């Protein structure tokens, strides 16, 4: 709403590199899948 | 069966605190000699000493966590 | 104990708070 | 009527329930009022004291104690009857 | 010692007059007064009751009632030894 | 028993970890006037004092990261200090958020370095100067040394706080038990003495966590 | 500034004190043999 | 053009309990009324095992004691140091 | 029994981490005395200290990783 | 089989105090050489030495307490 | 029974890497104090330091390889 | 079995004298170089050395006491 | 059985290499400080360094041979 | 099965001599440094050196004696 | 059964020889820094060291012989 314009410069200027959270998401998903498989094996 | 093995493993693992003791002894010992060089800047060297002691403690504290983990 | 594979909520909430709330409040400062 | 709940008459409680409209102000409005009522009275002064934060910390401690009751009474009880 | 002089002596002079006036078994002469107060309660109990009165007065009455409630708890500790 | 607080993601009918982790932000009012009360003047003075001591190394590009680092240090420091309360729940205990903190910033630095200074960013693997004739041996040393940074950076934080709380709880249990058998106030003396160190050990961890990232960023900037 | 209080409450306090003492004594007497019986049965 | 702040907020007894509660029960309970209610509440909570004595209680005692000592031994200096900064800023701008 | 052997081996494996504490204590002890001698080259001294602390941590965490792998 | 197996585990967890026996010696040794070059400022040096010795012995008492817990 | 022997042998042989940390801490500390006196000669000092660091880490790696061999 | 599981903790509890020996070596060494720096301050140096050695040996003997009490 | 004895003996014996690593660390540390102080004496300084390295390596190789003998 | 306990307990208590062997070198090492700066006072430096050496060797002989007592 | 205990005890006994390897580096290290000053005064310096090396190795050998004794 009225908060995007406050830090819009930051988001589109310098956090471009820091915006790579894909590695963390993939690692978390893989860990969760492995844990689910282990739990299902029982 | 397993109780004895876990207890002896915990007792063996708890010997990792010697390194931290030696390190903290060494750092504070260096501080007193360094201070004696010039009484000025004592707060700065003191800050360095405190940082070193805290870092050594952090590097040596997670040994007991494994002992508590094996115990429970 | 610390590994129970329920890590989604904490990560989402931490990202939200750190990257929105604190930066916005800390930006309104003078020096 | 529209006066404060501590001022409404006992038999006028159903009447003030009809006057409860806009009192939540979409729920969030009541919280908006409540935050500023305390903040502008015990913090936003020329010179405050430690009493500004101690109330909040004590409330946090008591709220935390309310959650763990289940486990404590489960086995931490000393005697019986 | 000196703190005892500054508190216990005020305990026996200031706190003594503060409490002994309000904390003492009552004279039998006030029993009819209490009965008349019971009649005051009954008159509202039959009809009127709240009579659209202030919430604050009810809160005062409830708080004093809770203070009265505490003494019965104290008695159990006294008997428990 | 002992492992009750740690494995307890704010037990309730609906999880409230978000409420617990967002609570610390309600302690830093934002300035709105030229001259303000005492509670915010100290905050801004502290922020000014801390800023000039750490971000005074980077030339121009590192000055952009100033807000992020200050927010990070304030957040971790506020989270750790609030956990000393008798029945609190420190979110930093959980490994999940520690793992979700280290990886993004480390990745940002490492592939920011390659984007602009690829020639020099590739050279940092080989130590500067001539390292005799042992080049292939140390080349594989520093590259594996690269990957261990986030793991240690998370694990030390995940470990030390738990160790401290375990010590406090065990000493409390010990001083409770010895009430029945004999009289010994040495244990409560140990507790009150250790509490000072546990109180002042958090801020050092905050400082180290921020400083290591500062150094890592400055290398590739 | 000491203030005299309503005597009506004043009597009601002491009455409850006496009654609480009585209840505590009677309940202790009731529960004393039962506890020993339960402990002996547990053996 | 924000109007000036009031010089003081509210008065609190023991640093945790405000004066308005004491004023509210004054006509009925008296001068020393509410303290008895507080003590009775503590005794009732302890007797019926609503609050359980565990290892955490001593840690709570120690944690509270440290803060009380710090507040009592450094309260005034922090306040005076807080005032001095505003004084300096005002002087600079006026000059 | 095999699980008991794994537990005792993991417990005895962690004792090698004590080397990290002594090395950390030594490296930091040198920085203070060296700085005190020549309070001019703060930057190079701190860079070398940081390099040393980064390199010295590898062995202890390596041993801890070996213990974690063998236990599980 | 239980208490006998705990006897060795408890005994093997009292080695961590040995590491606390070197830091104290290093600390007092530094005090001797440190003041030898600056005969004044004895009091602050003594205070720093006492602080270091107390810290190291507390680190040893950590392992001693763990050993005490293991038995029971 | 052979698996238990392999596990305990691995858990005992892994201790030998402890000395690498102490040596690394020693060499880096020497570089710090050495640089303080003659900053001009910082080019030659490193070659020596690297040599020592590499040698100590090679010894530690050799011990680790022996432990891995006894495990498998 | 109880006797078999005994005398092994007693053997493992006597390895704690190494730190005391290292500290007792370290203190007297520091005194030598300290004396050579300034022969004038001798009696105070000797008093400090004696205090340090006594404290270090007092810390060391704890392991022997534990080993003996477990033995009998 | 014999295999478990061989495994345990080989694992325990191969830990005597930390001393050699610590020795190598100290020798190189002294060399850099020594050259730093007095230049134009590299021959003798390098000579002493080699001798020390050879002595420490021989000391470690003795334990390695002992482990070899125990295994076979 | 008690003979096995005797053998392994004697083997475990033997490791107590590392402290003396490590402590001996620091005393003799310190002596060389102290003599270089002030050769004149060569006589006094010895008494202290030999006192430290005697103390360290006695501390090692204690562990030797306890190991011999356990083995017989 | 007794043979396995014999092997384990023989393997564990050799651990204590790490002290000599640690001390030799310190001894020769002192020679380098000592020779750095007053180089011409060299004969006496070398003599002092030889004695320290001999004593350290004698202690190491004294530790070792019990292993062969217990093995046979």
């Amino acid at each position: 709403q009225f908060q995007f314009t406050g830090i819009k410069k930051y988001f589109n200027s310098y956090t471009l590199t820091g915006r790579m959270n894909c590695v963390l998401a993939t690692y978390g998903g893989i860990a969760l899948l492995v844990l689910y498989f282990k739990l299902r094996s029982k | 069966i397993d109780t004895a093995a876990k207890f002896i493993g915990a007792g063996a693992a708890t010997v990792g605190v010697a390194g931290s003791g030696a390190g903290i002894g060494t750092v504070f010992g260096s501080l007193i000699i360094g201070y004696a060089r010039n009484p000025s800047l004592k707060q700065q060297l003191f800050s360095y000493a405190i940082l070193g002691f805290a870092l050594s403690e952090a590097m040596g504290l997670f040994c007991l966590m494994v002992a508590f983990l094996i115990l429970f | 104990q610390l590994d129970t594979s329920t890590w989604f909520i904490t990560i989402t909430s931490m990202i939200m708070t750190l990257f929105i709330l604190f930066q916005l409040k800390i930006s309104n400062y003078s020096y | 009527k529209d006066r404060r709940l501590l001022e409404v008459k006992l038999g006028e409680l159903p009447s003030w329930i009809l006057m409860r409209d806009f009192t939540p102000s979409g729920i969030a409005g009541a919280f908006q009022r409540g935050y500023y009522r305390y903040y502008n009275k015990y913090v936003n002064v020329k010179k405050g004291s430690v009493a500004g934060l101690s109330m909040v910390l004590a409330a946090y401690v008591v709220f935390n104690y309310c959650r763990s009751y289940k486990e404590l009474k489960h086995e931490r009880l000393r005697k019986y009857h | 010692v000196n703190a005892a002089v500054t508190y216990s002596k005020p305990r026996l002079a200031t706190f003594w007059h503060y409490a002994k006036v309000e904390l003492v078994p009552p004279t039998p002469a006030e029993i009819p007064t209490a009965i008349q107060s019971l009649k005051k309660i009954v008159n509202s109990a039959q009809t009127g009751s709240f009579k659209q009165l202030t919430v604050k007065e009810a809160l005062l009455n409830g708080l004093v009632a809770t203070e009265v409630l505490m003494w019965f708890y104290v008695g159990e500790i006294i008997a428990r030894a | 028993n002992l492992f009750a607080s740690f494995i307890a993601p704010t037990m309730m009918g609906l999880p409230i970890v978000t409420l617990i982790i967002m609570f610390p932000s309600l302690l830093f009012p934002t300035p709105k006037r030229l001259i303000n009360n005492r509670t915010i003047s100290i905050q801004q003075w502290l922020i000014q004092l801390t800023s000039k001591q750490m971000m005074a190394i980077h030339n121009q590009k590192g000055q952009t990261w100033s807000l992020m680092l200050m927010s990070l240090i304030m957040f971790i420091g506020s989270t750790n200090i609030l956990g000393l309360l008798p029945h609190s729940f420190t979110p930093t205990t959980q490994l999940s958020m520690n793992l979700g903190m280290a990886i993004p910033l480390w990745s940002a630095t490492v592939f920011t370095g390659f984007r602009y200074k690829t020639k020099t960013s590739l050279a940092h693997f080989l130590p500067q100067g001539t390292p005799a004739l042992l080049i292939p041996m140390l080349v594989i040393i520093e590259t594996i040394s690269l990957f261990i940074q986030p793991v240690a950076l998370a694990v030390r934080l995940t470990a030390n706080i738990t160790a401290g709380h375990l010590l406090i709880h065990l000493i409390g249990g010990a001083t409770l038990a010895l009430l029945n058998i004999n009289t010994m106030t040495a244990f409560i003396t140990f507790t009150i003495l250790i509490l000072l160190t546990i109180l002042e050990f958090a801020v050092a961890l905050i400082q180290a966590y921020v400083f290591t990232l500062l150094v890592s960023l400055y290398l590739h900037d | 500034p000491p203030v005299q209080v309503s005597p009506l409450i004043k009597l009601g306090r002491y009455s409850a004190l006496f009654l609480g003492v009585a209840y505590g004594a009677k309940r202790y007497n009731y529960l004393k043999p039962r506890a020993e019986e339960e402990r002996r049965i547990a053996a | 053009p924000v109007p000036p702040l009031p010089e003081h907020g509210g008065k609190v007894r023991l640093g945790l309990i405000p004066e308005e509660f004491f004023q509210f029960l004054y006509p009925k309970t008296g001068v020393t009324g509410p303290y008895v209610l507080g003590t009775g509440l503590i005794l009732y909570l302890l007797s019926k095992e609503i609050y359980v004595i565990t290892a955490e209680t001593f840690s709570a005692i120690s944690t509270i004691g440290v803060l009380v000592y710090i507040v009592k031994k450094y309260g005034a200096s922090i306040g005076a140091f807080a005032d001095k900064l505003n004084e300096q800023k005002i002087a600079q701008l006026e000059e």
